[PDB]
């Protein structure tokens, strides 16, 4: 079966460059060519060039002209794309495709996230949502940590129904923030202990804070 | 007054020839203004064999020694809008390229202009009256990033940078 | 060049019904090279349609494409919600906006809550208030933040959830981020949230120290 494995997510700084693997198996290397798709988060599909794996020829896109450049390894079955001099608004992640005879991309990798930022690896604090004054609503401000992820539980997976983990928002400072949030009864309240778990594993961080009113 | 191009290794004199075609491609993408860039073929042999303008002589790039035009410049290609299929230059009046010996071989400058002008007429009539560039190869492996040919049994590589940088209006 | 528009950027539709997603070519061009993909949160395109009809192997046979010249629709006869995704069309290297198929449930008003900043975050001197709207639908709601009646902007984000894979409602949240010297400026904090559902916009609403 034919099948696309490229490299791991990275995180680059302002200026640096970047390179991302392809590694093609299951079909003649030689044979089709590997092009290379962008997408911004939240944004749509965007073609960046192909390579020609049997004699290593390119045709970058107009945008991607200077900054691109697509290489390949035929011993190895992997193709290679480095984008120089790279700028904030470059975070997106990349996909190499295959098409069945060319543009019909039937296979894809699995993608490669590469995130510009001049921030470094940083721990979130975890702030309380207290409720107030049937259904009462609390939850935990996960905020300022970098890079993604940060997974949240409440209860260690004993309380589920109504939680919602609200996507990251990257903050003008650079760093991410998100809420989790989950509604109780309200006599469920002083009776009943609501903890949430929030872990951060690029930064080994790990907090349980307890929501208490007042 | 001529275009020196470098080759490695030296070419012999009888090995110059009579340029006949070349073989192009669309660089893709969205472009900021009314210009089609265009650069020597960034495919493979399937792309200079489905040509069929050549004759014995194997090359990449510039057909040598091959099929030309009866009146003017015949472009072909199976999609103008496909930028992975090459495009197929017929030229109508050969242009010779001449080697020396040393390492380099000589194409007067103004005949090639004169070529490249013809060329660029014909394009415009397959992408609309706009800009054509003729840009440098965008990479590849020696024998496809230059121009390469073969000759009593061996093997040359012929930069072709200088034969690509104009732009036509 | 070919520019290929789809419409509409969302469409949402009741479970069990037919789909109709069009991609218009700003030029004539061939149905041989019309290809439609299926992308999920998550997750890389996958092939659905190439040749404008050509349905990939794998594919249910709900999926259909058809159309000529500068229109082409792909067709999903019976939405399933598996099927709630992000749809593009292909034109060589072209993609259209893509179109996101969503489910389409009756109106369900939000419940809105707000939380003032705890005692802790302002000792680091920042501030943040978190106004919250649990479960409701459809996406479209308005949230404006308003200290001692003044309109706030450009010191507010949104975040929203993904459509719950149950009851097919979003949840928002808005949070207003001051610092402790302007948090300690004002008295009255409140959001006021429009939506469908609500037969009047509701208000949340404290005052700084109780
Ligand atoms: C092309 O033809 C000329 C004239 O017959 C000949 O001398 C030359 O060797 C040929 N070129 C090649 C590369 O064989
Ligand atoms: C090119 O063709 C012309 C006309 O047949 C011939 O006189 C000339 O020698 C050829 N040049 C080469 C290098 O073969």
């Amino acid at each position: 079966q034919v099948q696309l494995v490229q490299s791991g997510a990275e995180v680059k700084k302002p200026g640096a460059s970047v390179k991302v693997s392809c590694k093609a198996s299951g079909y003649t290397f030689t044979g089709n060519y590997i092009h290379w798709v962008r997408q911004a988060p939240g944004q749509g599909l965007e073609w960046v060039g192909w390579l020609n794996p049997n004699s290593g020829g390119t045709n970058y896109a107009q945008q991607f002209q200077g900054r691109v450049t697509m290489t390949r390894d035929t011993s190895i079955s992997t193709a290679y794309m480095e984008l120089n001099r790279l700028r904030s608004d470059d975070t997106a992640v990349f996909y190499c495709a295959r098409g069945l005879w060319q543009w019909e991309f039937r296979y894809w990798g699995q993608g490669t996230l590469v995130t510009v930022s001049s921030a470094s690896t940083k721990g979130p604090s975890v702030f309380p949502l207290a409720p107030s004054s049937g259904t009462a609503a609390l939850g935990c401000l996960v905020k300022d940590y970098f890079p993604e992820p940060v997974t949240v539980s409440w209860n260690s997976g004993a309380l589920t129904s109504g939680v919602h983990t609200f996507p990251a928002v990257l903050q003008s400072s650079g760093l991410y923030s998100l809420s989790s949030v989950v509604t109780v009864p309200s006599s469920s309240l002083g009776t009943q202990t609501y903890i949430c778990n929030v872990n951060h594993k690029p930064s080994n961080t790990k907090v349980d804070k307890k929501v208490e009113p007042k | 007054d001529t275009i020196t191009l470098p080759c490695r290794p030296a070419p012999p004199p009888h090995c110059s020839s009579n340029i006949t075609g070349l073989i192009l491609t669309r660089q893709g993408g969205y472009s900021n203004a009314n210009t089609v860039i265009f650069r020597p073929s960034g495919g493979d042999w399937r792309d200079i064999a489905r040509c069929q303008i050549a004759g014995t002589v194997v090359s990449t790039q510039l057909f040598l020694n091959g099929s030309l035009a009866e009146e003017e410049v015949v472009i072909r290609s199976e999609d103008w809008r496909d930028n992975a299929k090459s495009i197929c230059v017929q030229l109508a009046t050969s242009v010779e390229i001449a080697c020396t010996g040393a390492g380099h071989c000589a194409i007067s400058r103004a005949k090639w202009a004169n070529t490249l002008k013809q060329i660029a007429s014909k394009l415009r009539e397959q992408y609309g009256a706009k800009t054509i560039i003729f840009k440098p190869s965008s990479g590849g492996d020696p024998e496809f990033v230059n121009h390469s040919f073969n000759c009593g049994g061996e093997f040359f590589y012929c930069a072709s940078t200088q034969l690509f940088a104009s732009t036509w209006f | 060049d070919i520019v290929l528009t789809q419409s509409p950027g969302t469409l949402s539709l009741s479970p069990g019904e037919r789909a109709t997603l069009s991609c218009r070519a700003s030029q004539s061009v061939s149905s041989s090279n019309l290809a439609w993909y299926q992308q999920k949160p998550g997750q890389a395109p996958r092939l659905l349609i190439y040749g404008a009809s050509s349905r990939a192997t794998g594919i249910p046979d709900r999926f259909s494409g058809s159309g000529s010249g500068t229109d082409f629709t792909l067709t999903i006869s019976r939405l399933e919600p598996e099927d709630c995704a992000v749809y593009y069309c292909q034109q060589y290297e072209g993609f259209g906006g893509g179109t996101k198929v969503e489910i389409k449930r009756t109106v369900a008003a939000p419940s809105v809550f707000i939380f003032p900043p705890s005692d802790e975050q302002l000792k680091s001197g920042t501030a943040s208030v978190v106004c919250l709207l649990n479960n409701f639908y459809p996406r479209e709601a308005k949230v404006q933040w308003k200290v001692d009646n003044a309109l706030q902007s450009g010191n507010s984000q949104e975040s929203v959830t993904e459509q719950d894979s149950k009851d097919s409602t979003y949840s928002l949240s808005s949070t207003l981020t001051l610092s402790k010297a302007d948090y300690e400026k004002h008295k009255v904090y409140a959001c006021e949230v429009t939506h469908q559902g609500l037969s009047s916009p509701v208000t949340k609403s404290f005052n700084r120290g109780e």
